[PDB]
């Protein structure tokens, strides 16, 4: 089972990078909700720029 | 094994977060020394309240002076510094309670240390309590069986009794208490084991022996090892006692071991001397009797009216109890020392373990001359109370005559036969570790000692005789042993069936 | 007027009052929210009093408002306290409703005067052989039962309650001071089952309580006994551990700002003992017979708390761990137990001569212990061998089976009169039973039961 | 002991005199001048000299302060110096100001923010705090680039955290656990 | 930086604000500051001797044993 | 053996979701895009909760 | 930011810092312009820390600038410490240049956790026959070592260093707590001449040093042993006296003004013992096993320093003068040495039966030696004479030649496995080798070497 | 052949505390130049008593038999 999760770990780690930029937006819209209309442009660039 | 959608839990946590501002009462650390922190401010703090520091470190407020608050750190103090923030929590010192702690190893604040995930307890309760009063108690009469022949025959423990285990180092105090815990796995009594001041490898060996004998799922383990803070070593018996009092207050039955109350008194001595409190005998504080007596009073049996008052009518017609087995270490047999005499003045009897009987191979090592139970045969079952009347007197006749076996061929008949019966009863009470006996097997061994079926059997073949007799009754008279193991009944039918089976064993085997 | 809490250190609370409204010493105070009772000990100056709480202090904060009651802690007295269990503040704790009293008394008062003292030496027979022999009691007298942990103190008191209840027809007050809550429940259900509960008033402040309750509960039980004494009656007062009053005065002593005395005790030790013990006496109005259990720390009789307790008593019964380790109960050391009634103008010449001869034989047996341990009995002289034989028969005949110890053994209890005790110990000292074996003298009532046990 | 424990009866005696004789602002200016004079390094070197008596130290402090002290304030300086309590003179003044804030029903509130707040924003926070605390409040605004938004209100031991740094720490504690 | 002495109480200090002179109270009179455990600490009594009797209200008498710089223990 | 399989697997899921939650908080740079027009809104809700 | 010295009382130095830059508890500080290091003990408030100097304070003044390092005392760790002598700060005190380390570690860390314990009761093979038969060692265990001087303690330590280095691929760390300078130079030259210097890292905290050096020197040696354990190895850690560690804690606690506990000791006695002893364990990466020599004060085993030390020990090895006067080396008493691993659940039934049979035969020979001394050899029976012959064969087979003692014995050394020890002592106990003379059993390895010795 | 160093009973405790160190410095003169010396300290017990007097009068915290914590270091 340790050998099996070693194979599964890379594919789930590649699946997690498509959801973390949505996770920061979901937290940031709760903490400050007054900039939810601007953020739909902002997330098309800086989802790369804060991940790297 | 790991799909990606099951890690969407984070989104749900964001949907249950309260980001509204809440008002706190805050202060600032002025001085840190030896686990004691002085704090300016905190003008709404209560006595006994948890105080939040950065890094997840908590403290407890002890000294509410007019211009400062003294607090004792409930953990490592060495990351705390002058200028850091302190917060009130609104909470007098609590632990989580519930059936979700069964099977788990925790620290003194209830956080898990076994690596098996978070504990999903639905309730907390206070660590410091006053025990329920005079009118809410009920007298003890139900049995707790340890599985040892000498303990269940001579010094019987009941539900709600406090029974001390006292003696020198390395002569089997943890062994008797852990085997009393393992014998509760099919009896309905839940278990708490509190280790104070022990080594971590000793604690991990104890929990591995609990899992190997099938009793870990019935037992909460609370651990405060020898390199923790003295505050956690002082506070861990009250936290485990609150964990047993959850089952006491709802009409169920629990059993707790404090495997060193002597190390808890050393840790409380350390805390009191660092507060510059003036000491007395053996440099202990003046309230050291109060340190043990606030704890052990909580072990009690409570009436049906208390249980009906606590659950607001939900549990009706049931008593609850909490049995305690505290453990005290002595120095070279000194039982008249200050802490051992303080705990004897609190419990309902004690079991003395003697070092010389341990070193001669009498391995359960119970000194029958000075061990006593204050409840006695009110707690015992009927067959065990009937068959153990002659054990203590046979061990009593052996005490002085055990040194006479080097010249016993030139003695009269009554002295020789009393000494022969004394050697047979002494060889019967030897027993191995991790081998519990039921009601029927100890009744078979006690009937074989009491009714004179050991008389033509030599000493080196007593206990092997006992094992063979138990095996014969397991393959020929199993319905008789299942009749005895119901509630320990005794009558003439059981008497006649046991004596016919023992005579057929002595004639044909 | 109202004050404010300025300091909370454990059981000890400092309250600041306005300067024209500072409350007196021993005045009760009430916290406005939680209804915690405080009792004032000291006036520190600056409006601030230092007090001790009668309860738990967890949950209390600085800044809480505190009212003063204008008087001391007052408990109900009279006929309505009988049959009832109360705590230190006089509140009922038996779930049986309110106490219907007609008056309340404060728990602090002075001792009665020298002109009000009453003398008397009328003998009180206890039915126990060693107590009637070597330290006899008097009606209206004071009894201490000294002893270490687990040597018997409570078993002896329960036997003394049971045998002193035979020829007494008045009331009784029982005060539990710092002992086991289970012992209080057993004694209450025993008196309720045998219908003697309506003569006895019960006060309890046990080992589970904060130390203000343990510090002040014996004053409440003594106030109820003082009301029964000042109505002109003959009353019994039983106190299980008076040592536990003293130890409660240890626990608050450094928090009250005091420098420690020897072995960490409070410096006011003898005065707190004297202010409590001088109210227990019989007066010319009525009489109090008192039995008190007295704890000895670490089996050391030269510890200052029993050593101050010794001169407040008429009769002193010292128990021993060595005598109980020999199997002898009620475990009384006969060379350490004295009483002022052992005097030839009180008990007569015959009883006094028997007691002095028993103490002479046991003292000369105590002086031969090391030479008997090293060389044996065989190298003594012949009169020494005869005295060791009579001394072991005296030591075995001082034991007795008890009615309250019937659960421990199954042997029935015995009541022995004083005449049979004097005649039996005189017959052992004269040589009338030199042919009997010594184990026939063990755990019997009379000397005639030793005669029947010798033929077995 | 602490400095506030020692400085409490001097400030209480000065506050009870100044409330009994209607001289609150006179003693507040006098204790402010006395605290600031006693914290200057030359006066602090003079007040620690071993050959000077306490009367000469009080006379030097009275001659330095001059017209800012009336005669009962000079009597207070001689009573402080005779009991060897001159180093308490800042703490005494601070405790006096706390007593005067309880008498005029006012509270001194420090507000820290991520960007500058206008008078409309300060009047709005002051009215909300005056409704909560039942006192006239006095705000003291300050800046901090550590906050990304919001304000932090500090009134004595009361802390109200409305900044998004605290909400970020709450979200970090909620997702870490 | 020692602890508070028994004459450091704010009626006494406010007294010294109102008049600095020691003759505000007579040399044979004083006032009770503190009562604890049979010990009475008194501000004043500037002409007392060691072992001298002190008259209290209610007929109570005392004796001075400590004659400190600021206070009298009786 | 099957209990230790599930406990090992749960320690891996808890470690992965702990580092992903520690990465999502560190991406607070969206909150760094704020101006005074949202600060006036934040001071309004700090008025509303007193 | 740096601070200034405000107070020098002895070795206790107070340093004032700015209020936003107060250094942590146990942080190392450096005095500017001087070779003096300080370790922070307490934070007193107002920026002032109270610290202990790790050297002489003669010539220091108030006003000196003090720099903070940002961390605890950091020592060199790794392979470069082997063969080198170091002090408590990790500086070299041999004149052999700098230590060429790649890593430095701080000396304060927690114990390994509950989930990091290795489990089981795995034995550490030493290769010595009397140790692996009578008092077996555990991996992660602790060994008390008793005896005086001149009976072979140092030779046993060098043989344990050589055996753990060559046969198990591990390392050793010596920490001399209260090291005498003459004996440390002697021990260094004895380890050069026995070719075992490059297998052990030496840390000395000498007797003429102030007691914080003698308090922290075992933590320094334990930190180097932890790095050796974290490379996947089995490490030995030798502590020269644990009582001098306890006494250095007493002296440091007396210098800070703490209120002392019973019999003069520090109130943190059990905690300071537990911080050192709980780091010596078996973990999932490797193990550290410790050999610690114990002094007993006033020959009192119930003194608090040996009573705190014996709660952590897993085995005792007792060295005897009477075994060394017979020529038997190593001089381990087989009757006085104990072990918690000598238990049939731990080591199995076979090893336990062989060891208890050897101990019964030596105990019966010990009492029969007094019988032969009182009345002569003609008093004994044929079975008693047979047991005397087997017991002398057992007593000579306990001796063993050592690789570090080849100058002394004039023989090659031997390493004996545990299987050969149990098989050889079982072969003597079953009477399989009664035809051999006893002098063939002296100073050999296995039982087969005694068989080939009895042909010559 | 002998240097005699004396710090008698009526002299100051500082001189009795310093005398063994002064005599040790005089003996070390011969050790550092390849010669051999022998020193007798006729009472080190009285040197510990004088250092205990110095440490208690300087209000340093006491320990067992009221000796300070650095008497082993002495
Ligand atoms: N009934 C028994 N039969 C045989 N051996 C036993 C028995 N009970 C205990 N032992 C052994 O006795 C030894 C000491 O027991 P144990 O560790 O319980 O003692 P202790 O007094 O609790 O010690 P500690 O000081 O560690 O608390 C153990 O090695 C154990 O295996
Ligand atoms: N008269 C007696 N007969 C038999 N056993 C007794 C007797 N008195 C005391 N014991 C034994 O000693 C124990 C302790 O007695 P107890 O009165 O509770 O002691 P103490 O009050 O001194 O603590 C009893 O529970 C019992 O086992
Ligand atoms: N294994 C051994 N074989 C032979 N002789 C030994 C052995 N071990 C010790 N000895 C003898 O005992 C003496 C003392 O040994 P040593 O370890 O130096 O004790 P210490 O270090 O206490 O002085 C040595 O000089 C040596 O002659
Ligand atoms: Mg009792």
């Amino acid at each position: 089972a340790q050998a099996e999760i070693e194979q599964e770990l890379n594919s789930v780690k590649d699946a997690l990078r498509a959801q973390v930029g949505a996770l920061a937006v979901t937290g940031a819209e709760k903490i400050l909700g007054a900039s939810i209309d601007a953020n739909a442009h902002e997330q098309l660039v800086s989802k790369l720029a804060a991940e790297i | 094994l790991n799909p990606s959608e099951i890690s969407e839990i984070i989104k749900g946590r964001i949907e249950k977060l309260d980001v509204a501002s809440q008002a706190r009462n805050e202060g600032t650390i002025v001085s840190v020394s030896d686990g004691i922190v002085r704090i300016y401010g905190l003008a709404d703090v209560m006595y006994g309240e948890m105080i939040e520091f950065p890094g997840g470190v908590y403290g407890m407020a002890l000294n509410l002076e007019q211009d400062s608050v003294g607090a004792v750190v409930l953990g490592e103090y060495q990351g705390l510094a002058e200028g850091m923030n302190a917060k009130c929590t609104g909470r007098i010192l609590e632990v989580p309670v519930g059936p979700e702690l069964l099977g788990r190893v925790v620290d003194a604040l209830g956080n898990p240390i076994d690596g098996k995930g978070p504990i999903d307890a639905k309730a907390t309760d206070a660590v410091e309590k006053v025990a329920p009063g005079v009118i809410w108690r009920k007298s003890v009469d139900q049995p707790v069986q340890t599985g040892y022949k000498s303990v269940d025959a001579m010094i019987p423990v009941g539900r709600g009794q406090r029974e001390l285990i006292i003696g020198d180092r390395q002569i089997g105090k943890t062994a008797l208490a852990v085997d009393a815990i393992i014998n509760q796995k099919d009896s309905g009594i839940k278990c708490v084991y509190v280790a104070i001041g022990q080594k971590q490898s000793t604690i991990a060996n104890v929990v591995r022996k609990l899992e190997e004998n099938g009793a870990l799922a019935n037992t909460i383990v609370v651990a405060a090892s020898a390199s923790e803070s003295a505050a956690l070593q002082y506070l861990a018996p009250y936290s485990g006692c609150t964990m047993g009092e959850y089952f006491r207050d709802r009409g169920e039955d629990a059993l707790i071991v404090y495997d060193d109350l002597s190390k808890q008194a050393v840790a409380y001595r350390q805390i009191s001397l660092l507060l510059r409190r003036p000491p007395g005998r053996e440099a202990y504080p003046g309230d050291v009797f109060y340190l043990h007596s606030r704890l052990l009073e909580r072990a009690s049996r409570v009436s049906e009216e208390y249980v009906e008052k606590f659950t607001n009518g939900a549990v009706t017609g049931k008593t609850g109890s909490l049995t305690a087995l505290p453990i005290i270490e002595t120095q070279a047999g000194d039982v008249s020392a200050f802490v051992p005499t303080n705990v004897i003045s609190i419990t309902d009897g004690q079991i003395f373990l003697e070092s010389a009987m341990f070193n001669s191979g009498i391995r359960p090592a119970v000194n029958a001359g000075i061990s006593v139970s204050r409840v006695g045969g009110a707690a015992q079952t009927k067959i065990i109370k009937k068959l153990s009347g002659g054990i203590r007197t046979a061990l009593a006749q052996y005490r002085e005559l055990a040194a006479f076996a080097q010249f016993a061929s030139d003695l009269d008949e009554a002295t020789r036969k009393q000494l022969e019966h004394g050697q047979r009863v002494t060889e019967l009470m030897k027993q191995k570790q991790y081998a519990p006996m039921s009601i029927a097997e100890m009744s078979l061994s006690l009937y074989a000692a009491e009714r004179g079926f050991l008389q033509d059997v030599e000493i080196a073949k007593v206990g092997s005789f006992e094992q063979a007799l138990i095996s014969y009754f397991q393959r020929e008279h199993a319905a008789l042993l299942a009749k005895i193991n119901e509630k320990g009944d005794f009558n003439d039918e059981i008497d006649a069936g046991i004596k016919a089976g023992i005579e057929k064993f002595k004639a044909t085997q | 007027s109202s004050g404010r809490i300025v300091q909370i250190i454990g059981a000890v609370i400092d309250v600041e009052f306005p300067r024209d409204a500072v409350p007196s010493i021993y005045e009760a105070l009430k916290v406005q929210g939680v209804e915690t009772t405080l009792e004032v000990q000291q006036q520190l100056g600056d409006g601030v009093v230092r007090s001790i709480a009668m309860g738990s202090t967890e949950g209390l904060k600085r800044g809480l408002n505190v009212d003063s009651t204008g008087a001391a802690i007052s408990v109900p007295v009279g006929k309505a306290t009988l049959g009832r269990i109360m705590d230190v503040l006089g509140n009922p704790i038996d779930e049986a409703g309110p106490i219907g009293e007609e008056e309340r008394w404060g728990i602090h008062r002075e001792a009665p005067s020298y002109a009000d003292q009453a003398g008397g030496n009328e003998l009180l027979e206890t039915g126990i052989k060693v107590i009637d022999l070597v330290c006899p009691f008097a009606k209206g007298g004071k009894v201490g039962l000294f002893g270490g942990a687990g040597v018997g103190k409570t078993v002896n008191m329960m036997e003394l309650i049971r045998n002193i209840a035979i020829e007494h027809s008045g009331y009784s007050v029982f005060a539990g001071v710092g002992e086991r809550t289970r012992e209080g429940n057993d004694f209450y259900h025993e008196m309720k089952d045998s219908n003697v509960l309506d003569k006895v008033a019960l006060v309890y402040g046990q080992m589970n309580e904060p130390p203000g309750n343990r510090l002040r509960v014996a004053l409440t039980g003594l106030t109820m006994a003082e009301k029964f004494r000042d109505e002109g009656r003959d009353v019994l007062l039983f106190i299980d551990n008076i040592y536990r009053y003293t130890l409660a005065g240890t626990e608050v002593s450094a928090l009250l700002g005091r420098m420690p005395s020897a072995v960490g005790y409070q410096p006011t030790l003898a005065e707190e003992m004297g202010v409590l013990q001088e109210r227990i006496t019989s007066t010319k109005k009525g009489s109090i017979t008192s039995i008190q259990a007295v704890y000895v720390p670490a089996d050391d009789l030269t510890d200052p708390s029993p050593a101050t307790t010794f001169a407040h008593l008429d009769a002193t019964v010292v128990l021993s761990r060595d005598i109980a380790s020999l199997g002898i109960y009620p475990a009384v050391d006969p060379l350490d137990s004295t009483s002022r009634q052992l005097d030839p103008l009180v008990i007569g010449q015959d009883h006094y001569d028997t007691a002095r001869g028993v103490q002479y034989v046991l003292q000369r047996y105590k002086e031969l212990k090391d030479i008997i341990a090293i060389l044996g009995m065989d190298e003594l002289s012949e009169a020494d061998k005869l005295l060791v034989a009579r001394a072991r028969k005296i030591q075995r005949f001082l034991s007795q089976p008890f009615f309250v110890a019937e659960v421990f053994t199954g042997s029935p209890g015995k009541y022995v009169s004083l005449k049979d005790t004097i005649a039996g110990f005189k017959g052992i000292l004269n040589g009338d039973y030199d042919h009997l074996p010594e184990q026939a003298f063990y755990m019997v009532g009379g000397i005639e039961e030793a005669v029947e046990k010798a033929k077995k | 002991a602490e400095l506030t424990t020692l400085a409490r009866p001097y400030a209480k005696a000065a506050f009870e005199y100044a409330q009994a004789h209607q001289q609150l602002a006179d003693w507040s200016a006098a204790l402010g001048v006395l605290a600031a004079v006693s914290q200057d390094d030359t006066v602090r070197q003079l007040l620690k000299e071993p050959q000077l008596t306490s009367s000469a130290k009080a006379q030097s402090l009275i001659d330095v302060c001059g017209d800012k002290l009336n005669a009962p304030a000079q009597n207070f300086v001689r009573t402080v110096a005779e009991n060897k309590r001159l180093e308490l003179l800042p703490t005494i003044a601070e405790m006096y100001e706390q007593l005067k804030a309880e008498q005029e029903k006012s509270v001194e509130v420090e507000v820290t923010s991520a960007f500058t707040l206008s008078k409309e924003q300060q009047d709005k926070l002051a009215k909300a705090l005056s409704a909560r605390l039942s006192r006239e409040v006095r705000l003291h605004a300050s800046e901090d680039a550590s906050l990304i938004g919001g304000v932090i209100i500090r009134a004595g031991d009361l802390v109200i955290d409305g900044s998004v740094r605290g909400k970020l720490a709450k979200l970090a504690e909620a997702l870490k656990s | 930086m020692q602890q508070l002495n028994p004459s450091e109480i704010s009626e006494i200090i406010k007294g010294r604000i109102e008049k600095l002179d020691v003759a505000s109270q007579a040399r044979n009179e004083g006032t009770i500051v503190s009562v604890s455990d049979g010990i009475v600490r008194i501000y004043g009594l500037a002409d007392v001797m060691y072992g001298e009797m002190i008259e209290f209200p209610g007929g109570v008498y005392g004796m001075a044993l400590n004659l400190e710089q600021d206070s009298v223990g009786a």
